[PDB]
């Protein structure tokens, strides 16, 4: 439920998804994902 | 005038026509109808080449009032663009004077650059 | 052949429709004199960058001796600049000082 | 000398280009006193143009007068006194550098306090 | 008017085309079919050749109807010296535009002070033209020239020049009150709406994008021009996406050069 | 308020006192920041050499705001390249940027972020006066992008880069520049004049010794030039046809 | 300080970069364009899309593609401009048939760029790039046949047009002739294929000819001319008959009304009331006629014309309805009957013969 | 159409005769000629253009084995590259009419065995042909390659 969608503008229907998660043994790290969603209600 | 001579000569210039078409389909006809085996009445067939320069005389007197006109209307449009009568004259020589000398001017240092 | 003498003929020839004694004849008369005048403006640039590189890379001593003229002008620059300033200071106090 | 020639002549070619353009503005603002007055910049700026076209063959002349070394040769791939002068002229121009930034400095600030000062006065 | 001046030679070239298009008619029959290896290829080209001729005919005529429709209505030394006038006049325009657009120079160097009443007459003359602006100087500080120009029912902007310069913009909406308690002008406040921030932006990009070097009339004249075009603010949608909202945003930003509507996230 | 009707919002700015503390902190921050910014654009300005950068405070200050224009352009060309201008808005903890370009940019109140943001703007400005300069001396901008997404990661912002050709044809140059890791700058030889290049059986004609096959890269300093610019002009010059 | 995150900046970066080439990939291979895939170019910092054959043509020879698809070398497309959507692709083609007199004479590889840009609407790779890419094509080929043609007789060419004319630019989207004796003179040839016709423009470049091109009258059916038969010879001859008559025919006044009619048939008219034919021919000729007779039913006169009486021996001099038939000339006759002499106000002969 | 039917309608109905030239000239050339005047005045080369324009990195050559100078042509390229290992040659065998279609790999498992490394070049390498579109270059072949060579250095370390 932590994401950041990152729509592009000079070409829409793309969007960059960050997730961030959590690193379990260190606690004031985070970690990234980043996504390539496509999009056409 | 020439508006009106323009609308005077669009429906002679579609009759002109009309009949240039007709005519040269009569001939045709008659030309094929002699070069292959075929019975055709002589008639008044009615000569192609006269309704063809016909035609090229109503579109020279078509193009002749409308370069007319359109001369009129530039030669308004720049003498707008541009009371006494002397005073007329004493700025007609001024300007043709004036655009003398920008003319010179321009000569005389685009020959002085080289020859 | 030499470069200048094209560039003088095609400035001459930027202005023949002038000279002498409707819109598209100018148009594509202007676009193509224009052309050919920039063209060997550039290729004149071009010359004299060439012959500034070789002389950069043979006798880098005047390089250096142009570099000590632009710094000096800099400094000279740089006092008459404060000078001025300086006398409005002056004249500005003068003014303030009177209230 | 001849390096500096050659800027000389790149600034000429380069000022040849701006003449003729601001030429062609004054042939395009021409309307038919200040009909004499644009035919007096007109006739001052040919004159000048073509006094620039005789300096640049001038120093077309001199800088091809004064090559061994052919280009494309010059371009690095990767596989005495006049030095002291430089120093000095420097070491010179940074003091005086510092010194015109602490001047710029204490100008702003006094613009800067005079400005907020006369603001909170209403 | 120019109009009747486009018309006519307009019509003048319909009856050069129609002329041409019967004789081509009549010329391309003369020849007659040609050879064109298959048979059947042969017979649909002279086929078609012959129908798009004769469609030729038909579409110049019709168009000289049209304009039928449509058309209204040392001497020689005074007409030579206006035509070569008008000549040199296009000529210096076409010359001018294509050499101003590729300029050499690349630096000022070689080898800002203006009485306020000179300000006061370039502002004028640009509030002569443009009725739907109106601009109103004012000095409260020295010779810092402070402008409201007001747009429409639309805008009121704030524009703070440094000799005769463009310095700062800040736009606010119609209603908004640009004046303090005491009615001077607020030269440093924003306009709690996101619209008049954006145009705000977009202001300050515009006076940071017509920077002549030297001759400001052309700045300050272009900037109004360019400031005009706002006046279609809420009406006109934008030319990348159609709509009129992205995000709950009008079509902010008027294009330099074509002043053309878009959102700022459609660039 | 009464009859010409009020929101909430006009109501409540006529009836707020704010103390003085507040006022006297909201200057002082003001001030503190100000100085800040000045700094860095000062310090900026005295190491950085290679564009340069300027600064034009304005005449006009609040208690709680000011700006300046601050250019880039490089040293001897100042006509060519006037592409990045910046203003910025220093409010009380906020730097605000409008680009020339149409981008504004919120910064902070520290002095790392407008320092990152100055070197990244002039990364690009050494792009664009390339851009500009090749504008001028009639080469051709095959390729431009002004945030590259290829190679190695920069620290501080994107890298840049162009690719231009001769006039002529025959050469290219390639530039590309980063904010921490500045100028990989490379030509484009054609082919039949590098003369290492390993030729291949399957070409058994000669009009392909004309398409520009090589890449070397050219080492940039021992290049002649007191600048990036001048530099670049003196490469595009010696890659022309030798007029003499 | 690593509060940047460098690695989503560099993400966004090369998807904004790299995904414009995706959608141009596709609509090459809608119309089946054979192309090398989105390649990395030379360097690491770029991108290109190369094609490999450009689809044939529609309507020129087969001899003409087999010259283009051996003289092309390559078509790479690239990215460029701000906001990311201007294409530029750049053709270069070997063995270029005719050099200028402008400075290409250089070695045989010519580069020719052509760029686009879609609307902010249809987005960055659409149909509209690659259909503007075709029609650009299209024209080089339209063009490379006529070129081929020109380049073919250019050995074997009359000789006096050997003198008349130099070919000024050849970019493979124009040919810029110039004519003249002093070559001051030049048309331009050029296919434009949203009216699918050639255009000719005419220009004055070079310090020696009239304010005008005088060959300006005859334009449109010069263009028509062109577009029924497109050879550039034909092109010369045409200019090189017609333009001694036609430069003493634009120094007339205007009362003189110029109506070409077909090319080599200029037709003057004085006022309204009075015409003359004028045919330019073969060797420095020019027939003079009547005008206002038939050249059918002589009893008969034309719609607007009235004929005028004494033209013949107003000719002969020069040199019942007998002005009906022509009377050739040598174009020095033509100079002097209409060139303005003061009289044996500066006006023509002619004038004065109609006045 | 309208004011030309009937010239559509004489001409269309006298198409086939073989006289109709003669037909057309009796009838309109003496018009024509009074009014107008008289009349007028090995290797396929697409693979030369691969090659041609290929990376410094390819070496690619012909196979001295194989047929020559027909049909299909057959390849052995090579990689030079610091950043990748050196790796088997690669043999490719692209047919005549070579655009439209797609040129095949010819594989040689036998030397991609006697490693790990060789075998993950040689499984991410089939996995990126399965993903190639239809119809690719030969460039399309040799940068899968290269690319698989490099997800076989970064897998491995
Ligand atoms: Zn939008």
């Amino acid at each position: 439920k932590n994401k950041l969608f990152i729509k592009l503008t000079r070409l829409p229907q793309y969007y960059i998804v960050v997730e961030m998660l959590e690193v379990p043994n260190k606690p004031t790290q985070l970690s990234y994902k980043y996504y390539f969603m496509s999009v056409n209600p | 005038d020439p508006v009106q001579r323009y609308k005077m000569l669009i429906p002679q210039l579609k009759e002109s026509l009309q009949t240039l078409m007709k005519v040269a389909a009569q001939n045709l006809i008659q030309n094929t109808n002699i070069d292959n085996g075929q019975k055709s009445s002589d008639g008044p067939i009615q000569r192609f080449d006269k309704c063809l320069e016909e035609f090229y005389a109503l579109c020279d007197q078509l193009e002749l009032c409308l370069r007319l006109a359109h001369e009129c209307l530039s030669q308004s449009c720049d003498s707008a663009k541009h009371l006494p009568y002397p005073q007329y004259l004493a700025v007609i020589k001024a300007q043709i004077s004036c655009a003398k000398d920008i003319h010179t001017a321009l000569l005389d240092c685009a020959n002085k650059v080289t020859g | 052949s030499t470069l200048v003498d094209e560039l003088e003929s095609s400035f001459e020839a930027c202005f023949a429709s002038l000279v002498s004694q409707d819109q598209e004849e100018i148009r594509t008369g202007v676009d193509q004199c224009i052309q050919k005048f920039l063209d060997i403006a550039r290729q004149t640039e071009c010359f004299f960058l060439q012959k500034r590189l070789q002389l950069s890379v043979q006798k880098p001593e005047q390089v250096i001796k142009e570099d000590v003229s632009e710094l000096r002008n800099e400094l000279q620059r740089k006092d008459a600049l404060v000078q001025k300033h300086l006398t409005k200071l002056r004249h500005w106090q003068q003014v303030l000082e009177d209230i | 000398n001849t390096a500096s020639l050659c800027r000389i002549g790149q600034e000429t070619v380069q000022d040849i280009v701006y003449r003729t353009m601001e030429i062609f503005q004054l042939l395009r603002n021409m309307q038919l006193g200040t009909y004499q007055d644009r035919l007096t910049k007109l006739q001052d700026n040919l004159r000048q143009l073509s006094v620039l076209f005789r300096k640049l063959r001038l120093v077309y002349d001199k800088c091809n007068e004064n090559d061994p070394i052919p280009v494309e040769q010059l371009i690095p791939y990767v596989e005495s006194e006049e030095r002291r002068e430089i120093a000095e002229v420097n070491k010179k121009l940074k003091q005086k550098n510092q010194q015109l930034k602490q001047i710029m400095d204490q100008l702003r600030n006094l613009i800067w306090d005079i400005n907020a000062m006369l603001a909170m006065r209403n | 008017v120019s109009v009747n001046l486009e018309a006519f030679s307009q019509a003048i070239s319909a009856i050069q085309a129609l002329r041409s298009s019967v004789s081509r008619v009549f010329d391309c029959l003369k020849d007659g079919m040609r050879n064109k290896e298959t048979l059947e290829g042969r017979e649909k080209a002279f086929i078609a050749h012959f129908q798009d001729n004769l469609h030729s005919v038909n579409r110049d005529l019709n168009e000289l109807e049209r304009l039928s429709n449509l058309v209204g209505k040392l001497y020689s030394q005074l007409l030579q010296a206006y035509k070569w006038s008008n000549k040199l006049q296009y000529h210096a325009g076409l010359a001018s535009g294509l050499l101003n657009q590729q300029s050499l120079k690349r630096s000022a160097n070689q080898m800002l002070v203006l009485p306020p009443q000179y300000v006061d007459d370039v502002i004028s003359r640009i509030d002569r033209m443009f009725p739907e602006m109106s601009i109103h100087l004012s000095r409260p500080n020295g010779t810092s020239a402070m402008l409201l120009v007001t747009l429409g029912k639309v805008l009121k902007v704030i524009v703070v020049m440094r000799s005769l310069f463009i310095d700062r913009t800040i736009v606010k909406g119609y209603n908004e009150n640009v004046y303090t308690e005491d009615g001077k002008l607020d030269i440093w406040s924003k306009s709690n709406y996101q619209v008049f921030q954006k145009v705000t932006d977009h202001a300050t990009t515009a006076l940071l994008h017509y920077q002549l070097p030297q001759m400001p009339d052309v700045v300050v004249r272009s900037f109004m021009t360019w400031l005009r075009s706002y006046i279609k603010l809420f009406q006109a949608p934008c030319q990348r996406c159609g709509k009129f909202l992205q995000d709950g945003l009008p079509p902010t930003w008027r294009d330099f050069r074509t002043l053309e509507a878009f959102h700022d996230t459609c660039r | 308020s009464g009859p010409q009707a009020f929101d909430k919002n006009e109501i409540n700015s006529l009836q707020s006192s704010e103390g003085l503390l507040e006022k006297i902190i909201k200057q002082a921050k003001h001030i503190f920041l100000r100085s800040r910014a000045a700094a860095t654009i000062d310090s900026l300005a005295s190491r950085i050499e290679d564009p340069q950068i300027q600064a034009h405070w304005s005449n006009i200050n609040d208690v709680y705001e000011s700006s300046v224009k601050v250019l880039i352009t490089s040293q001897g060309y100042e006509q060519i390249c006037k592409s990045i201008q910046l203003q910025l808005n220093i409010g009380v903890e906020q730097i605000r940027v409008v680009h020339r370009d149409g981008r504004v940019i919120t910064l902070s109140y520290q002095e790392q972020e407008l320092q990152d943001f100055l070197l990244s703007q002039m990364s690009q400005h050494q792009v664009h006066a390339v851009q500009q300069l090749a504008k001028v001396m009639g080469w051709q901008v095959l390729s431009f992008s002004n945030h590259v997404g290829l190679g190695p990661i920069e620290s501080i912002g994107n890298a840049s880069a162009i690719t231009v050709a001769s006039p002529s044809g025959d050469y290219a140059i390639s530039v590309r520049n980063g904010p921490e890791s500045g100028s990989k700058i490379m030509v484009q030889f054609p082919r039949n004049q590098c003369k290492d290049l390993p030729k291949s059986d399957v070409l058994q004609d000669n009009k392909w010794s004309h398409l520009r096959g090589p890449f070397k890269e050219v080492q940039w300093n021992k290049m002649e030039g007191r600048n990036f610019v001048y530099k670049m002009e003196l490469l595009m010059s010696a890659l022309s046809p030798c007029l003499l | 300080m690593c509060a940047f995150n460098k690695v989503l900046a560099h993400f966004v970066a090369m998807c904004d970069t790299n995904m414009p080439f995706v959608g141009l990939r596709l609509e090459l291979s809608n119309l089946e364009i054979p192309h090398q895939g989105v390649q990395v170019e030379g360097d690491g910092f770029s991108h290109a899309i190369r094609l490999l054959k450009i689809p044939p043509c529609k309507g020129i020879t087969e001899e003409t593609q087999k010259a283009l698809d051996r003289s092309l070398l390559d078509c790479t497309f690239r990215l460029q401009g701000r906001n990311n959507r201007t294409w530029v692709a750049e053709l270069v083609f070997a063995n270029c048939p005719l050099n200028g007199t402008s400075t290409r004479e250089q070695g045989p590889s010519r580069h020719v760029y052509l760029t686009y840009e879609n609307l902010l609407s249809e987005p960055v790779g659409g149909r509209k790039v690659v259909e503007m890419f075709l029609n650009d094509w299209n024209s080089i080929a339209r063009l490379y046949e006529c070129v081929l043609e020109f380049a073919r007789s250019l050995p074997d060419i009359p000789a006096h047009l050997n003198i008349f004319s130099e070919v000024r630019v050849y970019n493979y989207r124009k040919l810029i002739l110039c004519y003249g004796t002093t070559k001051g003179s030049s048309i331009s040839i050029q296919w434009n294929s949203i009216h699918q016709k050639f255009h000719i423009s005419l220009g004055t470049v070079g310090p020696n000819s009239g304010c005008s091109n005088c060959h300006n009258t005859i334009l449109h059916q010069l263009q028509e001319m062109f577009n029924k038969t497109p050879n550039v010879v034909q092109l010369l001859q045409v200019l090189f008959d017609t333009q001694a008559p036609l430069n003493a025919i634009n120094k007339l006044p205007t009362c003189f009304s110029i109506l070409p009619q077909s090319s080599t048939h200029i037709r003057l008219a004085f006022r309204n009331m009075y015409c003359i034919d004028i045919y330019c021919r073969s060797r420095g000729v020019v027939a003079i006629r009547d005008g206002a007779y038939s050249l059918f039913d002589n009893s008969k006169l034309v719609e607007g014309f009235y004929p005028a009486p004494g033209l013949k021996t107003f000719l002969n001099m020069f040199v019942s309805w007998a002005a009906s038939i022509p009377t050739i000339l040598t174009h020095s006759a033509l100079n002097i009957l209409l060139l303005p002499s003061p009289t044996p106000y500066l006006c023509s002969p002619l004038e004065r013969f109609l006045g | 159409q309208y004011l030309c039917q009937p010239l559509l309608d004489a001409v269309l109905a006298n198409i086939r005769s073989p006289v109709f030239n003669h037909s057309l000239y009796r009838t309109f050339v003496p018009a024509m000629t009074a009014i107008h005047g008289p009349p007028i005045t090995s290797i396929p080369s697409v693979l030369q253009g691969e090659v041609a324009r290929l990376d410094p990195k390819f070496l690619v050559n012909l196979d001295p084995s194989h047929c020559s100078n027909n049909g299909t042509v057959h390849l052995i390229c090579k990689l030079d590259d610091k950043d990748l290992p050196s790796v088997p040659p690669l043999e490719l065998s692209v047919p005549a009419d070579y655009p439209a279609q797609s040129p095949l790999w010819i594989d040689r498992q036998w030397q991609y065995d006697a490693n790990p490394f060789l075998q993950s070049v040689h499984r991410c390498m089939t996995s990126r042909l399965l993903q190639l579109p239809d119809k690719h270059s030969v460039t399309a072949l040799l940068n899968t390659w290269a690319q698989s060579v490099h997800q076989a250095c970064l897998s491995a370390a």
